[PDB]
């Protein structure tokens, strides 16, 4: 009876910024979905392949819980098939993404009085990313012929951005925490089940 | 330095097709986001299309369907292929080049490109002389001009002197005649001494018609 | 979609005033707008850019202000080059949905300033296409409101002629007028003394210029 750690997800007291999102590998659990799908705690919770409830009837390989911070503005970005800022360069779900898409207002814990300015999002990228890629990278972006050598200035820009939460703005404006499901199966004997 | 320069407009008939190239020179559109703006003549500033860094790209509801954007990274150049144009598609289009940093804004412009959506014909201008008279002397200023008549579809491009001459020039907007064809003038004031000393020429362009003209005047 | 209206849609205002356009959004929009000014037939420009920014290299009489709906652009010190049409534009939702106002038209006033008017006969060779075109000029002058009355000798004439005005120059802040008078040659041949007579507030009495067909 060990219980997977979804509450090490859900409930955790700092979310990573989108372009460094969160990955939490789920293997060897029992898991127990009704603690979040019958939950009056999210304000979204799209699920692709699989149904919210039916869940608790599965299994599957692994389970991948992946965790960041947007605003509202932007959750419909969170799903296959998408386009956007966020989708082309901080998260990207693939076109046969089987899981669950769950999200809901932060404003209380993630916005602060003049702005909280701990999450971060690509703004500039060269190419699009590929579905679950991560990318850290902190190099200058060259806009320009010229190259930047490291320095900002015009045509050269710094590749991330900070959000700035705060708790005024509008809720479209207001931070968001998403915890993304993927359900992985494979030849491999299945690891993570519901109590069925 | 920095550089948008927009070509390939025109005259189109209802339900043609056109495409629009902006060339750049500064920044290099590949790694950019770009954009398309529109504006009817006469009329406000109105968003046609963005291109991602990436690819993405989005349009506004009033071209979607009609209109795509793409770019060449080795011509340097941003693209606009536009279908099934309508009346309501004539206006001057700018590309820009848009910034992410606090919303997107649009920090550089090119002057844009003339597209006119007609079931007209291209026509040729007539150019004939604005001569300076005794009629045409402000005491010691003597006025003299072009007339550029009967041509469609705006616009034609009045230079002086193959460009030299620009103090004193006044080129008047066009004026869309009972005929449907389009008529302009362009006059100069100098003193009357510089009209034995100097030569005046009107350089006339109606790109539409393939049309150069070089008028001296006097 | 949201609607941004700008405020006033014309403005008048003297060299060393002080001006301020409002532009109010339909939602809010935070502080994600940003403020062009377009010069006739220039590329249009950027002034500010996340409501209170000013962009690199606009003189700094240019101000921004304004946040949620309600936003702002003062030039501190009117110009005679400021002359323009100046837009709102926002960018709040992260997809692209872009709107502009309708932009505010800006011109500047200044000390009444006398046309001067001058007359050309058609040329002889658009005499030889079988149609005459005679051109009188009114140059440099303020208000833009003037009269161009064409006088085929005394006899009115009217629904013949077409005029034109240039925008305000960025130096001096005056007009020009155009007025073209067209007949068939056959309707040219007919008279004999073309005349227009030009009516402005700088002007004692109307000014007349003519000429005698043939000279």
């Amino acid at each position: 009876t060990n219980l997977c750690p979804f509450g090490e997800v859900f409930n955790a007291t700092r979310f990573a910024s989108v372009y460094a999102w969160n990955r939490k590998r789920i293997s060897n659990c029992v898991a127990d979905y009704s603690v979040l799908y019958n939950s009056a705690s999210f304000s979204t919770f799209k699920c692709y392949g699989v149904s919210p409830t039916k869940l608790n009837d599965l299994c599957f390989t692994n389970v991948y819980a992946d965790s960041f911070v947007i605003r509202g503005d932007e959750v419909r970005q969170i799903a296959p098939g998408q386009t956007g800022n966020i989708a082309d360069y901080n998260y990207k779900l693939p076109d046969d993404f089987t899981g669950c898409v769950i999200a809901w207002n932060s404003n209380n814990l993630d916005s602060k009085v003049g702005g909280n300015y701990n999450y971060l999002y690509r703004l500039f990228r060269k190419s699009n990313l590929k579905p679950f890629e991560r990318d850290i990278s902190t190099e200058i972006y060259q806009a320009g012929s010229t190259p930047c050598n490291g320095v900002k200035g015009f045509n050269c820009y710094f590749p991330l951005q900070s959000y700035g939460f705060q708790p005024t703005y509008g809720v479209g404006y207001q931070p968001y925490r998403v915890v993304v499901l993927s359900f992985e199966l494979l030849h491999a004997p299945a690891t993570v089940c519901g109590p069925k | 330095e920095v550089q948008l320069v927009e070509s390939g407009g025109g005259l189109v008939q209802p339900g043609g097709s056109l495409r629009l190239s902006c060339a750049a020179s500064g920044f290099t559109v590949g790694w950019n986001y770009m954009s398309w703006v529109r504006q009817a003549p006469g009329k406000g500033l109105e968003w046609v299309s963005v291109i991602y860094p990436g690819g993405t790209t989005f349009y506004a509801d009033s071209v979607k369907g009609r209109f795509t954007i793409s770019r060449d990274n080795s011509m340097n150049t941003l693209f606009l292929q536009m279908n099934s144009l309508r009346a309501e598609d004539t206006a001057v289009y700018y590309c820009a080049r848009v910034l992410p940093m606090y919303g997107d804004y649009l920090d550089y412009w090119g002057q844009g490109t003339l597209v006119t959506v007609s079931s007209a014909s291209t026509k040729g201008p007539s150019v004939f002389p604005l001569a300076p008279s005794s009629k045409s002397t402000s005491g010691g200023t003597a006025a003299l001009g072009c007339l550029v008549k009967d041509y469609f579809p705006e616009p034609v491009t009045v230079s002086w002197n193959s460009g030299a001459l620009t103090s004193g020039v006044h080129t008047f907007p066009a004026v869309l005649q009972s005929s449907g064809l389009y008529s302009l003038s362009s006059v100069v004031t100098v003193p009357s001494s510089s009209l034995g000393t100097q030569t005046y020429i009107c350089n006339v362009n109606h790109k539409p018609s393939n049309t150069k003209v070089d008028k001296r005047v006097e | 979609d949201i609607v941004m209206t700008q405020s006033p849609s014309s403005l008048s205002a003297s060299v060393g005033d002080r001006v301020t356009i409002t532009c109010r959004a339909s939602q809010n929009i935070e502080r994600y707008l940003n403020w062009y000014q377009q010069k006739p037939g220039k590329a249009p420009k950027l002034l500010i850019y996340a409501a209170s920014s000013l962009q690199s290299g606009v003189p700094s009489r240019f101000s921004g202000s304004g946040s949620g709906t309600d936003f702002t652009l003062t030039i501190s010190s009117l110009q005679p080059e400021d002359f323009a049409t100046y837009y709102c534009q926002q960018s709040a939702s992260s997809t692209p949905e872009y709107t502009f106002g309708q932009g505010t038209k800006l011109e500047i006033k200044r000390t009444v300033a006398a046309p001067s008017v001058f007359i050309f006969p058609p040329s002889d060779e658009q005499l030889k296409s079988g149609t005459a075109s005679v051109v009188c000029l009114l140059n440099n002058f303020y208000p833009r409101e003037a009269k161009v009355q064409w006088k085929v000798d005394n006899a009115l004439q009217s629904g013949n002629s077409q005029e034109s005005v240039t925008e305000q120059d960025s130096k001096d802040s005056t007009y020009s007028l155009s007025s073209t008078l067209t007949l068939s040659k056959a309707d040219y041949e007919k008279h004999k003394v073309y005349a227009c007579e030009v009516t402005h507030q700088g002007l004692s009495s109307p000014v007349t210029k003519s000429f005698n067909r043939g000279e």
